[PDB]
């Protein structure tokens, strides 16, 4: 009975891990999209800094 | 704080002029949002977005439409949220996001408005564009939603095709995909196709071959072949006892059992 | 199953690194930009 | 009989080795905690940028205006201990991935919005 | 919505002028490469690279693998010319994937993977370079280049040594390397690899992969092809073999048959 | 492509002027990087960073120093990489420092074998991470610092850092095992310092505070080591070490600690005469 219980627990843990593996795929994908958008954000922030500086010089 | 009504009146009077009117509308609308009058704030973002469109600032209009969608959804106005998402999607698609907001729109349609056909269309389109972005899983998620709704909507063949696409993209969820696909093929009375799917899954994916899902699908195929509805019910209960069934499977197997009953009607 | 998960999270570590660096840089650039618009407003008045 | 028992001993030894290998899942949890701390930082920087964009909106607007049996038993004992700890780890990892998934979704949306606000103010500044 | 054909005609007529033509092309295409070419003519190389990435994106989606490959090539060239070897390596890996799966141009895929791994190594991204080198070594061994595949496996072993994270990878690496050395009829090198793996990595020493490699080395030494087949079946029974290993061991068995032909 | 040497000469001639010289140096250096001449590219980033510092753009100088560190490390020049990391760290701290200090400590420990500087870098990085409330990064830095300190003959300080790690990781479900090892390691350090009573105190504290550690094999091993040192039976300690290795493989850190402990028993045997 002990070995059957152990087998049942291992099958269940395989199940929990089978769920976990799907979740981490969704997670890697989210991170790839967020990396691209964070690159976009950095570029836009630099562009905004430069534009604001150019207006600062203009008003001066 | 300025009166939002006076700001809206000034924006209408001014409606560079469009930009100023949009700014006034945005101010009045932020005041509304601060007052938790979410629907009025959404209407004011919508007016600002329309003025921005008239001004040529399409990106600003789309952002304001997204804000309109956000506040309408928080305010419980699903229809205006759907409209705002549609304008934002059109602006974004026209500008080179459409998929993200189309997925959100499909979610809104499926849960809030129960417009399942439009939700299916939104999910299919979002999945196609996500596929267009090589985001295999977002397209896969959209296709899961699309296939689920399509199978629940009576379109079993199309749902099975989408499940095949999911299987091909995920090769190299699959265990379920195969099962679901077979179930759909069995809802369409095509037991041969279900057997072909089971064999393909067993031979291509070693994990699915030894999986409980494979045995359950084989048992269902055998039950439909012998026309033993009670045996199918027993197999369903056995499958439920170890792995809980979901409402999608409940519906598919209920239509299958009713199809066995319809065959019994054809027996006479 | 535990081996695959570990490998996959390691790969995702790279993404987290780049995201962290880019967002930090963006924040510092935005702060500088706001400073520039402040001085610009000070002059334009 | 003796041969089968020897095979059973070898089987339980390999199962234990693999279970211990599986446990060394924890490196994954450690990494997820580290990545969680980083994502907490990303969230803070994004919040700050939201506030700074509000300031930028108002400034830009104004600018424009201006023996063998016993070993089998003991190996099974150890396998059970490790299996229990593995189950707990799998559950915790699932929960952590769920939480981080919602956090990442919010990070993505906020990043897109900020990027856009910056593009908007940059276009407006270009015309001044 | 504007007619995309009319927009393209206007872009061609205008083709600052290049920028306007590129914007018109982008609008027409959005309604649905020329815009990227116009951007290149305008000097905006980064925008051209982004537009090429967009061209690659939709070509891959439309099933047009060749145009997708071309777009990736121009984008990679633009990015590399601007010092963005990270982007170049990412898109070179995608290009190698396209070549390997869609067009079956295995040599170009090998070149792309090797280059992507090298640039990733230059960026200190150990894991992406390791992935690229895995792909490169796999294709090279499948392509008849066993010695080069074994060398890449040695590089992978050296890069992954000391990392608790890549242990399993190492356990396989050693095996694969030995298999490649055994596909090249160099049983001595395979034995050296097995000994190095056993002595350097305690996990590999007690791993089933080490025993399987030793059994294969012994079988090739005695020239008993049937014994090798039995060992392969035993290995499959506990750890499923993959198509790469199938091919390597099939060539090895055919090499034993060639030795038997040479025996007469 | 422009000649990087000519660009560097023009930058030197111009060296707003500093900004232009830095841009020219960056261009020449990107060309060098494109040629895989990583060391020259690092030198050119360094010149650009110096010019940026002269221009007042400290953040750009720090980013360029980080690029110098990257390319020097890729080029195998550990010393210039260390220097670049130091300037970048100084710039960042005056305005990231902990991340690059941890990288610098790694470079010192593996490439240059300057273990004392690596210990200092790890300690400082952990302290700054603690100041940012990043418990896990500080915990990693403190693990590295304690490991090197124990390997360096500073057993008491390593044990103190292990106590800090124990206190920071208490109550967290994610770090349980770490605690299980921490206690052990701490005790081992206390036993390397000939402080068997403190090792017993640590074992008792771990048993009473953490139920997982009480039933853990590490607790039994630590108790066995404490008993062996108390009876002065070096062979019994060796047997316990082999038994511990048979189920849980030992690492080089533990090997060194227990070797010094056995040599301390031998030294006690010398004092016996």
């Amino acid at each position: 009975s002990r070995t059957a219980e152990l087998q049942a627990e291992i099958d269940d843990t395989v199940g929990i891990m089978r769920d976990n593996i799907n979740k981490v795929a969704e997670r890697g994908e989210r991170l790839t999209s967020i990396e691209d958008k964070a690159d976009n954000l950095a570029v836009s922030a630099q562009g905004f800094k430069r534009g604001a500086n150019r207006v600062r010089k203009a008003m001066w | 704080m300025s009166d939002p009504v006076e700001l809206l009146k000034r924006a209408e009077k001014k409606g560079y002029k469009f930009e100023e009117a949009a700014d006034l509308c945005v101010q009045a609308a932020t005041i509304y949002r601060l007052r938790k009058e979410l629907n009025l704030a959404g209407d004011s973002f919508l007016k600002a977005a329309d003025y921005q469109k008239k001004a040529g600032n399409e990106d600003e209009a789309g952002n304001t439409y997204v804000e309109a969608y956000k506040c309408f959804k928080s305010g419980g106005n699903s229809v205006n949220a759907v409209d705002s998402l549609e304008n934002a999607i059109q602006i974004f698609t026209h500008r080179g996001r459409g998929a993200n907001f189309k997925f959100e729109l499909g979610e809104i349609l499926e849960n809030d408005l129960h417009d399942y056909a439009k939700a299916i269309d939104c999910y299919e389109l979002a999945g196609e564009w996500y596929a267009q972005d090589q985001s295999v899983a977002l397209s896969n998620k959209c296709f899961i939603k699309c296939a689920d709704l399509k199978a629940l909507d009576g379109q079993y063949i199309e749902a099975s095709d989408i499940y095949s696409k999911l299987i091909k993209s995920s090769m190299g969820s699959l265990k379920d995909y195969f099962l679901k696909k077979g179930l759909c093929q069995l809802a369409a009375t095509d037991a041969v196709a279900a057997a072909r799917t089971l064999q393909e899954g067993q031979s291509e994916d070693p994990n699915f071959a030894d999986s409980r899902e494979s045995n359950f699908l084989k048992s269902l195929i055998d039950a439909v072949n012998e026309g033993d509805s009670e045996q199918l019910s027993e197999h369903c209960k056995e499958f439920d006892n170890f792995m809980r069934l979901d409402k999608w499977k409940i519906t598919i197997l209920n239509k299958i059992k009713e199809s066995i009953q319809q065959q019994e009607d054809d027996l006479l | 199953l535990f081996n695959d998960m570990e490998e996959l999270v390691i790969e995702q570590q790279e993404n987290v690194d780049v995201i962290d660096k880019n967002v930090e840089d963006a924040q510092l650039d935005v702060e500088q930009g706001v400073g520039h618009t402040d001085k610009a407003v000070k002059s334009a008045r | 009989i003796k041969f089968t028992k020897q095979s059973s001993v070898a089987s339980t030894r390999n199962t234990l080795k693999m279970a211990q290998d599986a446990e060394r899942g924890m490196n994954t949890l450690g990494m997820l905690g580290h990545q969680s701390e980083q994502l907490n930082n990303v969230e803070g920087n994004l919040d700050l940028m939201k506030v700074q964009n509000k300031v930028a909106d108002e400034k830009v607007a104004e600018l424009k205006k201006l023996e063998m049996e016993l070993e089998i038993d003991r190996n099974l004992d150890q396998i059970q201990q490790v299996s229990n700890r593995l189950k707990k780890m799998a559950l915790t990892t699932g929960k952590e991935l769920d939480s981080q998934q919602k956090r990442l979704n919010n990070i993505e949306e906020s990043t897109d919005d900020l990027d856009i606000n910056l593009h908007m103010n940059t276009n407006r500044l270009a015309g001044i």
